[PDB]
Order: structure tokens, then C-alpha cells, then sequence
RNA sequence: GAGUCAACCCUUUGCUUAUCUUCCCUAUUUAAAUCAGCCGCAUAGGCUG
């Protein structure tokens, strides 16, 4: 009775497109350029812990590079995102369960949850190693054909804003089940002259190189799938570890192999089947598995 | 044939190339047949001939073992292993610009039809794809079968898709003839007794496996007659062209 | 003359290739980093230091 | 400095907390130097009349 | 549905000896390139800081 399903689903609600990178001045930001890749080699020696004999040989590699051209100071970022609603519809599997829980659901806050998505998009997490080094950086964004110019920063102590309220609400009644809204970002920053610049990578078997980028067409590009890590990076619902992480099911970053919300009574699945037999929980919960719910994929086993 | 609606340099992002388990890059025709019918159902509009064209397509990538993505726990059975190195899963993506030319008959309006088709290509998917940016469709006029070459001159430049035949078994003819094979269609083997993961009670359940065609990228000024590059529904789930086998 | 970075590239048709960035000799960003931080003049023996690295 | 990009809150935050006693000002002088006495000009220097660095 | 951090590729070098390219040729016909300016939805004298 009330078996919990092996097979359920649900769509993509935010889709990124490919951000695509661009070298223009500070003060001539008609005219613009493309940034190319490149290939080049290095000759390091073994920096291996635990293997004092093997620090007399050489080594020869191959890389590929990027950054700005000889005479350029400014990094342009400029991608696609898309909000649509739709939200409690099942795509593959549930026809009956999934209002179950919107009967429990539906007292949440969406407000919240695009306030903190705008403001993830316009404090620019979602440019990783850019920002290291760079004294101006401010964005520019349209949207329904109305723009808006964002300078902020300090993308630690939160605090309530007044400025991106607007777009917020607008995005936060899309997703209560509407259309489609599309916002363009412009990310504009001033690294320097000359500087390095990150792109995505990608790996592949053992190759005549060891750390290619991420291109389109000789131009460098960043993946879909960490601009999308980048969106959906605000969970602040447990009582300790500031600076929030990204929101999965059995919430756990591997890249710096963290262990967070393990089988400690906060996980996904571990909540509803308990509000549904006994009491309701607080509200800080419905945040988060709403939450990983706007985000597609496929869930059960 | 009265009214085509055509929409050119459509960006498409990380699609699966993954078509099958042995073909990986453009993908079927297939995909294709389920959107046409799928738009055939949400407008309301019944659709017979079916087009489209590549103008850029690029694999993330190098010559071999092009991409792989890295799969995280989205299962209810972790929590002590789940921190660190999560299962692989190997599947690669890609990019792409298509376009698309779709025949319509309608007489209420002019202008309405390229609406709803405008919203619901917004809020679509292409192979796991989606739409970045794309050009505003525009609309073409023909009657008959000697004045179609002008629609060839309307939409240039592209490359099209023609079927060429084989001969015997495609195993060693696809070498030999050094074309690119393609999936026409699935062949049912047994049914599905089971129903109870499905996303229906009551649409039946079969098996099938998929068949391989040959088809070939061309000219458009290279084709003599356009006939060639139409797809109607044939018998037994197979689709086929109206000109039949190709001749000079 | 001059002297710019090299290349170590597979069997081609060159013997001496040399670094370059649209064609004008340059020098790699890590040779002058080498360069920057040798410093290392504090072990038992041999003045005219060596860069930091660990071994 | 004292933060590690890949993991480390306990190894490097003791790390971090035996250090800082040191100075800087030694290191910054000697990259300074490194950086002014021309030592970043690799084998350009070979037979050199007279040299100028203005930064 | 996150591939993520780090790096000195260096030294030396004789490319050189000779060479006939050559005969023939009808570019034909047609052409049009035309001082925003006050009260006036007007190609009838113009009193305008």
C-alpha cells in the first residue's frame, strides 16, 4: 500500500544554453573578438609525495591555452537561460501519485527560490576561476525586452535586495505553472592585460594531449552542465557549513569529497513517507525537496 | 503543398548522439516521425511529407573516445558510499545547427498556425537537445508538381538526404560502397506481457529492434528530381520514398 | 639573434620549432615563472640558488 | 594565501595557524629583485652592453 | 547531470654542379542614370533675429 515507485521523472525546468566567450575593451565595447585555443608545450618536473628517486627525470607535455590577445582587457560571458513552469507534471511515470504530494506541497515560498537563483546569476557564480584577480565586474541583462544593469558583488553575507525583487516575483510566478521566460547574460569583467582565461574542460582517453578545452568552432565555450551546477547552488537549510553547495538528493560534492546530508534523517525520501504517517515538519524542508524537484531527471530503484 | 513553413539556423545544445547502442552522430529519422506526429496531435493538423537539412554539426570531442559525462547519485540506495567517484556511465554529446521545412493546409488564418508552431517549437526538445536561437519561419506557396523546383531555389543553400538502395545485406556493402547507414524504421520480435511500469494501462506493449537503411548526403543542383527526398508511411512500420530506386 | 621558447612536437618536418603567437617570438608563462622564484638559498651548500619545488 | 582549492578544512587550518609568524618582506624583496635585476631574461643577456628595466 | 589543481624542452650545423620551351589565331551586336526648414492634409507675391 502506497509502494514508493521505482520509476519517476520530471523535466528540465531551467535550461542553459552554451556560454560562449569574447575579448573587447573597456571603453570600445562595439567591436569585439573572438578568443582562439591553441596548442603549446611544457617540461615540469615530478612533484609525486613519497618518491624522493624519481626527482632526477624529466618530463615533456602537451596543453592547450587561452587568454586574452596581446592588446584586449576585457572578458565578455554571454549565454541564454530559460525559466519555464509546468512544475507537478509528471513526463515518464505517476499518474496518481504525484498529486499526493502536491496536496502536501504548494505551501512553499517560490519567491524565495528565484530570488536566490537571480542572485546567483547576477553575483556571478557561475564563473568559477574568472573572478580571481578582477577589481570591476557588473553584468547586463534583457529581458521581455526590458534590460536591466547589475553591479553587484560581496556574494557572502546575504542580504535582502530591493533592486532584483522585480525580476524575482516575475520569474517566482512563472514557475507556479505559466509559459516560458528567457533571460540573456552579459557577463562583462576586467581580469586584465594579458591574463589567463578558463574555459571548460573535458577528458578523454589517454590522448596526444593532456588538458584539452572545450571549443566551438576555434573559439572557447563553457558546458552546459556546470552552468546549470551553477544555477541550482542554494541550499542554506541546515544549521552550520556556510558558503551553500549545490541541491541533489543525498547532497554531496565529490570534488572536494565531502559527505553532507548522509544517512542522518536528511535525505530526499526519508521525509514525505514520514509527514504523510505522523505530523508535518517545518518549513525549511519543503524548501529543499521542492527544490530538487524543479531540477529534471529521473528518480526511484 | 499549398502552404510550407520553413525556419532556418536552429542552435541546438548537447544533444545525445548516443542513438543506439552502435550508432552514435546524426540522429534517426525517427526522432523526427515522433515529433511530426507529435505536432500532428497537439495542433491538430494532419502531416505527410517530412524535410530537414545539417548545416553544422560538431562532436564534443576528438577522433576517438570523444566525450563522457560524469553521472552523480540520483539513486535511494547510498549514503555511505556516496562520497566520492560516482559511477561513470559513459555517454557522449554534441552540437548543432539544423533547419526544418514542413508542409500545412489550412484556410481559417494565415498567421495563427505560425504562432502555435512558433510556441510550441519554444518549449521542445531534439534529442535531448534544446533550442538556443533560430531564425523567423517564413512561408512559401506551391501548387503542383512541375513549378516544385522553385521551392529547391527558395531555401538554398543546404544538403539533402537520398536513398540509393542495396543490394543484398548492407554488412560488407556499407564498406564497399563507403555511405553512412541509417535507421528507417523498428521491426516488432514478441510483445511485452508485462504492464506495470509502463506510462499507460491501456496502449500496448511491444518489443522491437532497429533496421538499417542507406541514405546519402548530396547537392541539392546534384539531384535530378526532388521526388527522391520524400518519406511517406509504408506497410509493416517502414518508410519509404516516392521515386522508388535511384537512376541517372 | 634571439632566443624564444621551443617545441617539442612528434616527427614532422621541422627539427627546431620556436614559440609563437601569430607569428612573433615569445616565450612561455612559466619559463619566467621559474625564473621569478628562484630564491632557494637556504640549505647547506651552493650559493647561486635554485627555484622552489618540492625534491 | 592558506586555503586550499581542493578540499582541506582541518590539515591546511592548522597548517594556516602554526604559520604567518615568518615575514614577508624578505620573499617580496627577493621577487622584486628577481623581477628588477633582469634574472627573468633568460639567455638574451649573453653579451650585453648595457640594460635598463623600467616597471 | 562539475575534470579539477601544478610545470624551463636545451646545446652544434657549406646545399651545389650544368640547361633553347616552339610553331598557328576576326571578340563580336544592343543601351536614358536621375539649405530638416514657424501658423498651410496646396509646384499663387514671401512681411522671418
Amino acid at each position: 500500500k502506497l509502494k514508493a515507485p521505482a520509476v519517476l521523472a520530471y523535466s528540465r525546468k531551467i535550461n542553459p544554453t552554451n556560454a560562449l566567450m569574447f575579448a573587447v575593451n573597456w571603453s570600445d565595447r562595439d567591436n569585439t573578438t573572438a578568443v582562439m585555443v591553441g596548442t603549446k608545450t611544457v617540461a615540469g618536473t615530478q612533484s609525486v609525495r613519497g618518491n624522493p628517486n624519481d626527482a632526477d627525470k624529466g618530463n615533456i607535455q602537451t596543453v592547450n591555452f587561452a587568454n586574452l590577445p596581446h592588446n584586449k582587457n576585457t572578458l565578455l560571458v554571454k549565454y541564454n537561460v530559460k525559466f519555464v513552469g509546468d512544475v507537478f507534471k509528471a513526463e515518464l511515470g505517476g499518474g496518481e501519485y504525484s498529486n499526493t504530494l502536491q496536496t502536501a506541497l504548494e505551501n512553499t515560498d517560490f519567491g524565495t527560490l528565484a530570488y536566490r537563483y537571480v542572485y546567483n546569476i547576477a553575483a556571478g557564480r557561475t564563473l568559477w576561476r574568472n573572478r580571481v584577480g578582477a577589481e570591476s565586474i557588473e553584468t547586463v541583462i534583457t529581458v521581455n525586452d526590458q534590460t536591466f544593469t547589475f553591479s553587484d558583488l560581496l556574494v557572502n553575507e546575504f542580504d535582502e535586495d530591493v533592486d532584483v525583487a522585480e525580476i524575482a516575483d516575475m520569474v517566482a510566478g512563472v514557475l507556479s505553472g505559466e509559459g516560458f521566460v528567457t533571460l540573456k547574460v552579459e557577463h562583462y569583467m576586467l581580469l586584465g592585460e594579458g591574463s589567463e582565461v578558463f574555459p571548460s574542460q573535458e577528458f578523454v582517453e589517454n590522448s596526444k594531449l593532456s588538458k584539452q578545452l572545450f571549443d566551438l568552432n576555434g573559439q572557447a565555450a563553457m558546458h552546459d552542465q556546470k552552468i546549470g551546477n551553477a544555477i541550482r547552488t542554494i541550499d542554506t537549510w541546515y544549521e552550520d557549513a556556510t558558503t551553500p553547495i549545490a541541491v541533489e538528493p543525498y547532497g554531496s560534492v565529490v570534488r572536494n569529497g565531502v559527505a553532507y546530508r548522509a544517512g542522518n534523517k536528511t535525505d530526499l525520501f526519508t521525509l514525505m513517507d514520514g509527514a504523510v504517517n505522523g505530523k508535518s515538519l517545518t518549513e525549511e524542508d519543503q524548501m529543499f525537496v521542492t527544490a530538487n524537484l524543479i531540477r529534471g531527471g529521473v528518480f526511484g530503484g | 503543398m499549398r502552404k510550407f513553413i520553413i525556419v532556418k539556423n536552429v542552435k541546438v545544445d548537447g544533444i545525445n548522439a548516443k542513438s543506439s547502442d552502435i550508432t552514435v552522430g546524426m540522429p534517426p529519422a525517427t526522432t523526427f516521425c515522433g515529433l511530426g506526429e507529435t505536432m500532428s496531435i497537439k495542433t491538430g493538423i494532419v502531416v505527410k511529407a517530412v524535410s530537414y537539412g545539417s548545416v553544422k554539426f560538431e562532436v564534443r570531442g576528438s577522433r576517438f573516445n570523444t566525450s563522457v559525462t560524469k553521472f552523480a547519485w540520483q539513486d535511494r540506495g547510498n549514503g555511505g558510499k556516496a562520497n566520492n567517484n560516482s559511477p561513470i556511465q559513459p555517454k557522449p554529446l554534441a552540437d548543432g545547427v539544423f533547419t526544418l521545412c514542413f508542409e500545412v493546409e489550412w484556410e481559417d488564418c494565415a498567421e495563427v498556425l505560425v504562432d502555435k508552431v512558433t510556441n510550441f517549437i519554444n518549449t521542445a526538445r531534439i534529442a535531448g537537445g534544446t533550442i538556443a536561437s533560430f531564425n523567423k519561419p517564413f512561408v512559401k506557396v506551391a501548387k503542383d508538381a512541375e513549378e516544385l523546383a522553385s521551392v529547391k531555389n527558395a531555401m538554398m543553400p543546404c544538403y539533402v538526404v537520398v536513398d540509393c538502395g542495396v543490394e543484398v545485406n548492407i554488412f560488407e556493402d556499407a564498406v564497399n560502397r563507403k555511405l553512412q547507414p541509417m535507421v528507417n524504421g523498428y521491426k516488432k520480435l514478441e510483445k511485452i506481457v508485462d504492464n506495470k511500469h509502463m506510462r499507460d494501462k491501456f496502449t500496448p506493449a511491444y518489443l522491437a529492434t532497429p533496421t538499417y537503411t542507406m541514405i546519402g548526403y548530396k547537392m541539392v543542383s546534384n539531384v535530378d528530381n526532388f521526388d527522391q527526398a520524400l518519406w511517406q508511411y509504408g506497410e509493416n512500420t517502414k518508410v519509404k520514398t516516392i521515386g522508388g530506386i535511384y537512376n541517372d
